[PDB]
């Protein structure tokens, strides 16, 4: 292969690739009585993917592979797939090596392009994916959930038990602090908020609203003794209907979106 | 040896002599009796088998003072050929069993260029072309069985020869007996003190079993980093899951206890 | 027909005898490299390590009068293997902490040479490059930091530089984008710089980042906002309990 | 160094030989049970691995003899099940280095027990 | 630059340009008065010395568009050679006095095959040999001083000529007071708050 | 752009000469003192750089001037003793980027300052 | 620079040499000892480690003189036990930096002590 001549193809995407080259390079080349050459490759490609997270935990992608030549432009050397376009992209069918994403399937075209040295002819392939949310539901909205439930539980300890009321909402508090930290490791720096952030922030406004309501009845229980109580009878209820309410808006909301 | 497994990965380390071994009528010789052993350039020089591993992700011949390699001809005109190779090889993982589980990793090894047309494979004296299985010394595993393969594989460009080399691992249990599954059994006995202290010390008894539930969120959280994100629920989630069941009703309980005494 | 053997002869004779050791025109004027970036993306940019990653399509052009032909109108695209085979700048990066070309799947190199001896030459290079930040404002800063482009050897009796195109030599920087980041403005200069082996050329290309606030506000601000509003809830919680006002 | 001691020797069927290592045995992860007879050379048997359990066998002796052992006692048994005449011979125990060579060679073992003979 | 100096690993990671001269009469040319300038891959076809660094952990000279070399042939016969490197380069560190420390690196350069009865080292300029100090942006530390040293040292091989290049390194304090040293008085204080409160409450004061 | 504003002119022994600096200065680090004589071309006398406090000078004027700054007040001072004619000129202050050449090389500094006169 | 004195030179059997170190040791982490009857060379003794321990002899010296160090007291001692008429020479206490060359030559060592006598 070194001493013939091969087309310069190279792949748009690439961040870091791999030719292997293990027990001699990874190549085949073939030659047919009439000249045509075949010529083939084991590559590992890290391709850049631009994709939105916007619905972060239920969202769904379609990373590119875009490959052409690299000097020879579009009026010397193009490029087509080899058996018709559905029929030239093949994925092995044991070959999902996905964790958490699905490859729903991939659709392949083919584009014109300029640039400051001509015209080219790009490949393109786009491979379909869409997050599988088990892991999230109970790595991080399990323990929201949780922790939401959590704080309700302390509208049942009497009003004067002030130190348990009050450790019951400080450490719920604390539990959505730190689950909202944790949740942010699992991302890039986006600079804007995605679904599982509304989804930690409302359960956040819960918990916190579950300790002032506590704060507001140890304020009025000195302060005008009692009818009071009325605010512990309905806070019972309003909160779990609330928080239901919540989940029953949100979840119709992201899977069908 | 092999040298690391990693679920994060879904792969594993393989330190190996590979060995090759055919005919070559053009390099028979004759008037010398010896086994003709040649510096491994020679390897430059002559035609060798495209032989590679389908499923490696990242492989390297050994070079440290020279380049690992061995080549040995006989009058016949048969070459020995003989490499070190460290290979890092995909191993998708069936983690739902986990850390009770036993995961069956693989070696497939497969001509590149020639089809069955033009080149097959064989292991030279069958079950016992491997050895060194018995010097394989993983902490985490220990190896139920190895077994040998041949097969054909077809492509659209043609059948090619495959050999596969396959491991029986199995888990040891005694790392998480000692490390998570006891502190979790420990955290669970300690929510049982609630129910000894009176009931009319609150801030104990609210004290402790929230100190319980948050311990348990936070191991539930901590074991997740250390092994792949994949969206189901393990053997030890499921354990993890139930102690929290167990730990929150132990709080609902004193729940349903202050709320009887105080108010109902 | 025959102008297969007619290009190959010609490609023979402009390479017959020509010497890789002398730049064009070796002891008369300087050879004028003009230059172009196709910035294809800019990778993480990092405080932590002060730098960032930078890939891009990095082209040169000169004429090298030893490599002029009249019997073929194209502009001659050969294959790559041809650089190893003719002389070609210097160039580096100077602030540059670690950097390859790519090898997908041949090595991304390009020559392509015209009638009248230019030579057109092109790469596509992933660059980590060491970046300062004045973090003394973080994070309402706006960070200033460039990639520098000299020739290693060769001063300005040797080489001159420039930005082949003026402002509009540089592309795609107007489209990328940056989760922490936004480019505001991107300046291209060109100056020489002194040292006691002489004076050499180099071009400068600099970014001036803008920050974007608002995962810092989702981060740092509403988490240390909502503990200090979370103490104030002491002094509504009665002063006869100890115990939670203390907790 | 390690010190390897034998039972389980004399005149014969079905049998078990034992052997009992102390000393830094965590050098010497591989124990190997050899024999030999008035001539002949010395045989490969088996071998067996501290804290991994595998083991393999000679085909004289495949599916007939096994080999288990006791990491707690340091101790390594030999099931001789199904003798036969040929089996006449003292039988060694010795200790495999880490990085030695092959199994099936006596010269890569270092430390070598006293020898049961046994007579069928 | 130094891009880095770390304790966790006794290192530190330096990027320079290395330059050599020698005089070859072999190269020695007439009828040029310029100094030829020519093209780096030169340097493959000469002699050219075996200079290495003894305490390098490893390092690689740059390679983006071309091999960052330079030859310069003068027309007596001297030698300009240079190179762009970057090494990582090992520093064992006292630091029995951390925070307050004081730490001394050097770089230790010599010759790998050839020996004092085949080469010589110097410093060209004398202390003047090494510049770039002064931009040495270092956040943890900063450059006290640097000096130049230059010996025979002897082996059972033979004696090598060798020059070394040192490093005084003096600590920015300012870190650990707000990292390490403000928690822990800020702390100490907050637990004198216990005397403070009534003795009778023995769950805060516990807490 | 950076500016810098000189101080201490005049005729003299010994004396202080003072450069305060403004602007984009974190992009500058380096700031060096250069004099010119009458008729004659730019001489450098020495350099100090940002929150580093390295300096280096001409060896002329080394053990006889020394060179110091104040990094929260954004001004550099050099100072000069056994003043003698020879070095009379009008002294300049200015600013290096980072990634600029050499120090002694006044080709390198893109901002200037007043060109204050001393005299002896 | 470090600073090395020597103690416990005479007429002598057996005898302690005993040699004192000050300064920034931790530089120069070998200590090493030297000798040189009246019209010889320059011979090697032996050599000890600070904080390390380790310790290499002359063969000459072998099995008969010790090296012993103290880090607190920063000392070094070596024990002219077994002493023979052909041990009679001034004894030179020394340090080696931590990338200087083989520690059998005394080009290596950088710091020396009084030379102390002993005789018999
Ligand atoms: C890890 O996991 C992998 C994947 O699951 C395991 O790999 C499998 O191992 C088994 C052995 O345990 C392999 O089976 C053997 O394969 C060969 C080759 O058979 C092929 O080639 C034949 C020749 O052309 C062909 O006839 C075969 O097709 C016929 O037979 C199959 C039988 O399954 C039948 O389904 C077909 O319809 C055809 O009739 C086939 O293409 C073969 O030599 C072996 O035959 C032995 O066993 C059979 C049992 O019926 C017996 O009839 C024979 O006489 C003979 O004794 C045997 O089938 C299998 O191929 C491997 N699969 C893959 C995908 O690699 C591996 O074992 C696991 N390892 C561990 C350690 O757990
Ligand atoms: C990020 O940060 C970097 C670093 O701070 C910024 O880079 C700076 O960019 C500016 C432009 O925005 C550069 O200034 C320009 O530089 C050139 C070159 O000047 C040099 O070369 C000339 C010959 O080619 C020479 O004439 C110059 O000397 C004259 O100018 C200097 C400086 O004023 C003066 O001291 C001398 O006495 C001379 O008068 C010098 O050697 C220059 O062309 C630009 O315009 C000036 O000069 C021309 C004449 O040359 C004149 O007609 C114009 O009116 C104008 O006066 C201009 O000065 C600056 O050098 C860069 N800094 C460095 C260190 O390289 C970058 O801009 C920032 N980017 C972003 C996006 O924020
Ligand atoms: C993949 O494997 C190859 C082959 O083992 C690695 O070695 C490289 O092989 C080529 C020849 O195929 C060498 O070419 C050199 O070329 C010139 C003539 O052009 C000559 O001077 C040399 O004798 C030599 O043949 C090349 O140097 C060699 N490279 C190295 C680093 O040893 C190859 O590196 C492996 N990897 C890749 C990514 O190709
Ligand atoms: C050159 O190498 C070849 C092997 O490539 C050597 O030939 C082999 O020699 C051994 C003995 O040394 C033979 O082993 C015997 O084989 C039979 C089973 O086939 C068995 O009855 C015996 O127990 C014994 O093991 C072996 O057959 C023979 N052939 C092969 C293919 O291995 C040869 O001796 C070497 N020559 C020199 C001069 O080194
Ligand atoms: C081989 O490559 C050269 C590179 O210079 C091509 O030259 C091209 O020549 C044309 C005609 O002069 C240039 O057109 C420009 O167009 C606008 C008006 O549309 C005007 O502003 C300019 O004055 C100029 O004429 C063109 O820029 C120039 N370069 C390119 C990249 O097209 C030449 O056409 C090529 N030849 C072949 C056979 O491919
Ligand atoms: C890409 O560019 C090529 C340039 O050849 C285009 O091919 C031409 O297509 C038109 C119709 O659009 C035909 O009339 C011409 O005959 C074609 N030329 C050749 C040489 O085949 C092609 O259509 C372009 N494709 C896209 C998607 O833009």
């Amino acid at each position: 292969a070194s001493k013939i001549w091969t087309p310069d193809t190279f792949f748009h995407n690439g961040k870091k690739s791999i030719a292997h080259n293990m027990t001699t390079p990874n190549k085949l080349l073939r030659l047919e009585d009439d000249g045509t050459l075949l010529y083939t490759m084991r590559l590992t490609i890290s391709a850049e993917c631009p994709m939105q997270l916007e619905d972060f935990p239920m969202d769904a992608h379609a990373c590119p592979l875009k490959f052409g030549s690299y000097a020879y432009p579009n009026s010397e050397v193009v490029y087509v797939w080899t058996n018709g376009s559905t029929k030239s992209v093949v994925v092995a069918e044991d070959g999902s090596r996905l964790n958490q994403y699905h490859l729903m399937g991939q659709t392949v075209g083919t584009e014109n392009i300029s640039t400051s040295t001509g015209e080219y002819t790009i490949m393109t392939a786009h491979f379909h994916l869409k997050r599988k949310i088990g892991y999230f539901v109970i790595q991080t909205y399990l323990p929201c959930i949780m922790t939401v439930i959590l704080s309700q539980v302390s509208f049942w300890l009497n009003r004067e038990s002030v130190p348990a009321r009050t450790v019951f909402g400080v450490t719920t508090v604390l539990t959505m602090t730190t689950l909202s930290i944790s949740a942010r490791n699992s991302l890039p720096k986006v600079a804007y908020a995605t679904a599982m952030d509304w989804f930690i922030a409302v359960c956040y406004a819960f918990v916190f609203s579950a300790l002032i309501e506590f704060a507001t009845v140890n304020y009025f229980t000195k302060s005008q003794p009692a009818s009071i109580s009325k605010i512990d009878k309905m806070s019972r209820i309003v909160f779990p209907v609330l928080f239901g309410t919540f989940n029953l808006v949100y979840w119709a909301t992201y899977l069908n979106r | 040896s092999i040298d690391m497994v990693s679920e994060v990965n879904m792969d594993y380390t393989l330190t190996m002599y590979f060995q090759q071994y055919w005919r070559d009528k053009r390099l028979a010789y004759s008037g010398i009796p010896l086994n003709l052993t040649l510096d491994n350039r020679v390897a430059d020089q002559l035609w060798v088998p495209d032989t590679y591993f389908l499923n490696d992700k990242k492989s390297f011949v050994h070079g440290v003072t020279v380049k690992n390699r061995m080549i040995r001809l006989h009058p016949d005109g048969t070459v020995l050929y003989g490499l070190r190779i460290t290979t890092t090889a995909a191993c998708m993982m069936d983690l739902r069993r986990y850390p009770l589980d036993e995961q069956n990793c693989t070696l497939e090894i497969e001509s590149y260029g020639y089809t069955t047309d033009d080149i097959e494979f064989y292991w030279r004296g069958g079950d016992k072309a491997v050895t060194g299985v018995e010097r394989i010394e993983l902490p985490q595993f220990s190896i139920v069985e190895h077994r040998l393969v041949s097969r054909n594989v077809v492509f659209a460009t043609g059948a090619y020869p495959r050999l596969s080399l396959s491991f029986r691992l199995k888990r040891n249990i005694g790392y998480f007996i000692l490390q998570t599954y006891m502190p979790s059994i420990l955290i669970t006995i300690l929510s049982w003190v609630s129910f000894w202290i009176n009931y009319d010390a609150s801030a104990a008894r609210v004290a402790l079993g929230i100190t319980t539930v948050l311990t348990m969120t936070t191991i539930n959280t901590h074991l997740r980093e250390t092994l792949p994100k994949i969206p189901y629920v393990k053997a030890i989630d499921m354990y993890l899951m139930g102690c929290f069941v167990f730990v929150f009703l132990a709080l609902l309980e004193y729940a349903f206890v202050n709320y009887i005494f105080f108010s109902q | 027909p025959g102008n297969m053997s007619f290009v190959k002869e010609t490609v023979d004779k402009l390479l017959k005898g020509y010497d890789i050791r002398l730049r064009p025109d070796f002891g008369g004027p300087p050879v004028c490299v003009g230059m172009n970036i196709d910035i294809a993306s800019i990778d993480m940019v990092s405080e932590v390590n002060m730098d960032y990653t930078l890939t891009m399509y990095f082209q040169q052009y000169w004429r090298d009068k030893r490599l002029a032909y009249s019997g073929i109108p194209l502009n001659l695209t050969l294959d790559n293997r041809v650089a190893d085979q003719l002389w070609v700048p210097d160039t580096y990066f100077l602030n540059d902490k670690k950097s390859f070309v790519h090898g997908v799947t041949v090595k991304n190199r390009m020559i392509r040479l015209h009638p009248d001896g230019t030579v057109l030459y092109g790469l596509r290079i992933t660059t980590t490059a060491a970046c300062m930040m004045d973090l003394r404002r973080y994070p309402l800063d706006e960070q200033n930091c460039t990639l520098e482009i000299e020739s290693y050897g060769y001063t300005t009796d040797d080489i001159e530089f420039y930005w082949r195109g003026g402002d509009k030599a540089v592309t795609g920087v107007e489209r990328i984008e940056l989760p922490q980041f936004s480019i505001v403005e991107h300046r291209l200069v060109s100056r020489n710089v002194v040292f006691a082996t002489g004076a050499y050329p180099r071009l400068s290309l600099s970014f001036r980042l803008k920050r974007n606030i608002g995962y810092f506000i989702l981060q740092t601000y509403m988490p240390s906002i909502l503990i200090t509003i979370l103490s104030w809830v002491s002094f509504w919680i009665n002063y006869d309990a100890s115990a939670a006002r203390v907790a | 160094q390690v010190q390897l001691v034998e039972s389980g020797g004399g005149l014969v069927g079905s049998l078990r030989l034992s052997c009992a290592a102390s000393g830094h045995t965590f050098n010497y992860p591989i124990m190997g049970w050899f024999r030999q007879a008035p001539g002949k050379e010395r045989e490969f048997v088996g071998a067996i691995s501290w804290s991994g359990g595998s083991t393999s066998y000679a085909d004289s002796v495949k599916d007939r003899f096994t080999i288990s052992r006791d990491n707690a006692k340091n101790t390594v048994y030999l099931e001789m099940n199904n003798l036969k005449p040929e089996d006449t011979a003292v039988y060694y125990c010795a200790a495999k280095g880490r990085y030695s060579g092959g199994l099936y060679y006596p010269t890569n073992y270092d430390y070598w027990g006293q020898g049961t003979q046994v007579t069928v």
